[PDB]
């Protein structure tokens, strides 16, 4: 269907339902992690065609970075679901690794057979979607800076943690140059067109009561006249 | 530095919007038909201050007063508070008599 | 409600 | 550093009329206007130059004179000038006979000339008209003198061709703070500009060119908004 | 005697000014209790834009 | 009835960043609360929009250049990890988060943001009445 | 010296009227389509009553032609009527101020396809054909008055005009209607006051600003 519209009879209920899905579910399994990842990919589709923004999605990005590199004092304010699943200094970061590789049911069934390569693949796929969504949404959005600030903190922390990837610092440079280009003017929204002076229209050019008035005036005229004539007769 | 007090705008009553910026007796007399003395009697039966504006008279008092006003028989309020062709014919007769007197 | 629209008629 | 007024929502300033005699405002008058009602038998008609020539000759005046179109476009352009949408001016018609017609800034003129003429004749007879609300009278009629009907502290200037050119923006911006402005504008088609002399303090020019009355009104009005930041 | 223009506006406060008082001896000295603390002391015969 | 504009603006800006990271039910709850805050304490419309940054058509290019200097030297003065409500520079910063919520996706959310957009006419929203919206509830409402 | 479309070099003003209601009819002689001169006729061909405002056109023309910059000689007038006809007005016309004479002159123009004076040295009202840039000068900046378009200040716009850059304005002669008409032609859209205007007052104020800049 046509998703770019503001409201669609069935697309928007799907959006709120899948937002529910993004939000309330607990994150204990890499199955659910990849489930959120593909949920993100499909919202990214919906918004490369519709061009809006999702606070739940940016929250989910934050949460996913934190659950991947949970392995703590930096952000104790996140309430993750899994502390056990963490990636030590064992990543190969070889470019020939697995891509986003959508093998949807296949990935869902083989997820419990979880290699660090699969963890890296889902991580990279998610943050590629994150890069694309950033470059299509947030630099346009005004609050871009404070929107991405937790993302910048996570990315810098993960750089310090690993400093062996490339695409993290790639996104770092992208967002840094973007915020350098931006200006972030203070708000001036409340400004209104003065209301003018009200205007109006002028006026210009009951039959029962009308005929009553005319006949009564006639009668009064006649009574005066007959007075005067009888009086002259008498004199 | 937390204090906390005990409103609303003009509220309708008996298909009549009761003003939100007037005293109790004033609003009662402004209600369609009622007057100053009947307003005082109703206010006294309801036992509410008369110089408190529409900011006062909280929902319970408002409902009790509304019931009392809607049921004067159940409130025993004083009963002092409740509540052409001939011209044409005359003209024709005038025509006849005047014609006689001014012609003959 | 009225802006550069003349008047109505009868 | 400095807060804003408790409200800032848009709210229209109240209409200005002859009862208020304090706030600085703009007073435009159309003078010497050719406007009167005659009878033909069975009905009354306003004079117009183009259409009533046998009886215009019978009365003896000039076709070139008795033209109220000039009044119509002048009145329309003042009433729909931006300054009124800012709500700061009102107008006074000085009839050729001597009547004063004070035009409230809440009216909407009928734009076609026949409708306008109907309004003028009805006004000349009944002396007033009411609106859709009909709660306040729109077109009022008042006595000599205009000075008795003007804001207390004002100026007395008539826009005459012979008078030296002065830039309206300049002169208005030099005008003092509570100094309201009246301008006596000769609507009459062609002739002398020596009628309001006893009222006025000076004659003023805005160009080395002659002007149409409505255009002169537009120019002066324009300078007024430019001074008053609208 | 003059109802229209503020005989003397007085600024330099911070936020929600809600108290002031005068000094008995000095008929030119006014203290204001702003609502951010930081009591201000003003002398009227000067410009007054800032507190003393 | 004894709240510093700074105190209220502190609550405002922290709610603003939270709305930046908020679910929808929290949003539909919070923005009426922001309205009532600003309606009671009228001052915070400063941080809603500083008016001095408007481009006045009738002012000199010198003033325009001064505006340019102000804009290039401007920096957000708010602080977050400081929890002192009466020292946090809250009243001094803008609601870019609320601008983004203006460009929310959901329709009712967009409308209730356009209420922040438009001029102030009414004063009360009954947050106790605009509360009871959960995911399932708004699902049933959409179905209706 | 009198300006014309043949000279496309000098800096000047061009003023364009949009979809002006200039329609003719015959009853047994001709007549203008006046919304108020007749209503059953309007409903007879079924077209809307509220489109015929030859008055509106008339005062627009009166104001513009009587503006000082006119006989100061710095502009030309073009009208693209509702029926797709371009009307050229030179700076040398004393238009009759009367609307009835205006209507008669307009109908005889519509059926003569040209106007020449009794001097007859050169035409007066030129009935010519679309497009319009075929008669715009070379370096013309095209701007339409749009109510929702941001407000501008006429002087400053004139100084930001180039030295030889002529300037062309597009104003809608129609009371009701959206400003889509000349988007293909226009370079850009501007607003003039924060309260929406009359076409008459708009063109008047704009030309006064033009005179103010060009030291008239």
């Amino acid at each position: 269907f046509s998703t770019s519209d503001q409201y669609h009879l069935v697309i928007t209920p799907a959006l709120i339902l899948m937002s529910q899905f993004l939000e309330q579910i607990k994150f204990n399994s890499l199955k659910r992690i990849a489930f959120g990842a593909v949920l993100v990919r499909i919202v990214s589709q919906y918004q490369r065609i519709s061009k809006r923004y999702i606070p739940e999605v940016v929250y989910f990005f934050q949460k996913i970075l934190l659950t991947f590199i949970v392995e703590p004092l930096d952000f104790e304010n996140i309430r993750l679901d899994s502390y056990e699943l963490g990636l030590p200094l064992d990543v190969d970061f070889t470019k020939k690794r697995s891509t986003i590789i959508p093998l949807h049911t296949l990935s869902t069934m083989d997820t419990e057979a979880h290699p660090v390569d699969q963890c890296v693949s889902v991580l990279l796929n998610v943050m590629e979607s994150l890069d694309a969504t950033i470059s299509t949404v947030w630099k346009s959005l005004p609050a871009f800076n404070e929107i991405i600030l937790p993302i910048q903190q996570l990315l810098s922390a993960y750089t310090s943690k690993y400093s062996d990837f490339e695409k993290p610092r790639n996104i770092l440079n992208k967002v840094e140059k973007l915020t350098k280009f931006t200006e972030h003017i203070p708000l001036a929204l409340q400004n209104h067109k003065p209301v003018s002076i009200p205007t109006h229209a002028p006026k210009y050019e009951d039959r029962t009561r009308s005929e009553i008035n005319k006949m009564k005036a006639q009668l009064k005229k006649e009574r005066k006249f007959t007075m005067k004539e009888i009086r002259k007769d008498a004199k | 530095s937390l204090v906390v007090q005990e409103f609303q705008h003009i509220l309708r009553l008996l298909n009549t919007n009761v003003d939100g910026n007037i005293k109790i007796v004033y609003a009662l007399t402004t209600i369609k038909g009622v007057g100053r003395r009947y307003s005082n009697l109703v206010c006294k039966k309801a036992d509410v201050d008369l110089h408190k504006r529409a900011g006062e008279l909280t929902q319970e008092e408002l409902e009790r007063i509304v019931q009392i006003m809607q049921n004067p028989t159940h409130y025993k309020i004083p009963a002092w508070f409740l509540n052409h062709t001939l011209a044409n014919n005359v003209e024709s007769k005038l025509r006849d008599d005047l014609e006689r007197l001014k012609k003959i | 409600t009225d802006r550069f629209k003349g008047d109505d008629d009868i | 550093q400095k807060a804003l007024p408790a409200s800032l929502v848009p709210q229209a300033p109240p209409v200005l009329t002859s009862k208020d005699k304090i706030t600085k405002r703009m007073i435009v008058v159309l003078a010497m206007a050719s406007l009167e009602t005659h009878k033909i038998s069975d009905k009354y008609v306003l004079l117009n130059c183009d259409d009533h020539q046998g009886l215009l000759k019978k009365m003896g005046r000039d076709i070139s004179e008795a033209r109220p179109d000039i009044t119509h476009q002048c009145l329309l352009t003042l009433l729909d000038s931006p300054i009124n949408k800012a709500g700061k001016l009102q107008v006074y018609i000085q009839t050729s006979r001597g009547i004063l017609i004070e035009v409230n800034p809440t009216v909407r003129i009928p734009r076609t000339f026949k409708r306008f003429s109907g309004l003028m004749v009805q006004l000349l007879h009944k002396l007033s008209i009411r609106s859709v609300n009909s709660e306040e009278k729109l077109l009022k009629v008042i006595k000599n003198p205009i000075t008795d009907h003007l804001p207390t502290k004002c100026r007395k200037v008539t826009l005459s061709f012979d008078a030296p050119v002065i830039r309206v923006q300049d002169y208005i911006e030099k005008l003092d703070d509570d100094e309201s402005i009246c301008v006596f504008v000769g609507a009459m088609a062609r002739g002398k500009d020596n009628f309001a002399d006893e009222y006025v303090d000076e004659k003023v020019g805005l160009s080395n060119y002659p002007l149409s009355a409505s255009v002169a009104c537009s120019k002066f009005c324009h300078g007024a908004e430019d001074a008053w930041n609208i | 005697s003059n109802a229209y223009e503020p005989q003397l506006e007085l600024t330099g406060a911070t936020d929600y000014v809600r108290t002031l008082s005068f000094i008995p001896a000095a008929p030119h000295l006014v203290a204001t209790g702003s609502y951010d603390g930081l009591i201000r002391l003003y002398d009227t015969r000067s410009s007054g834009s800032t507190p003393i | 009835t004894h709240l510093s504009a700074h105190l209220v603006a502190s609550f405002i800006k922290k709610l603003a960043r939270l709305t930046l990271e908020s679910p929808p039910s929290a949003i539909v709850t919070v923005i009426p609360f922001i309205y009532n805050l600003i309606r009671k304490h009228p001052n915070c419309m400063i941080m809603l929009h500083n008016p001095a940054f408007i481009s006045n058509p009738f002012q000199t290019p010198d003033q325009v250049a001064n505006l340019k200097t102000l804009k290039e030297n401007y920096v957000d003065p708010f602080d977050v990890h400081e929890s002192d409500p009466e020292l946090t520079h809250a009243l001094d910063s803008s609601l870019w988060e609320l601008a983004s919520l203006m460009e929310h996706y959901h329709p009712n959310v967009a409308t209730l943001a356009k209420i922040f957009a438009q001029p102030f006419k009414k004063l009360s929203y009954n947050m106790e009445d605009f509360l009871d919206w959960n995911y399932d509830s708004l699902l049933n409402a959409e179905s209706s």
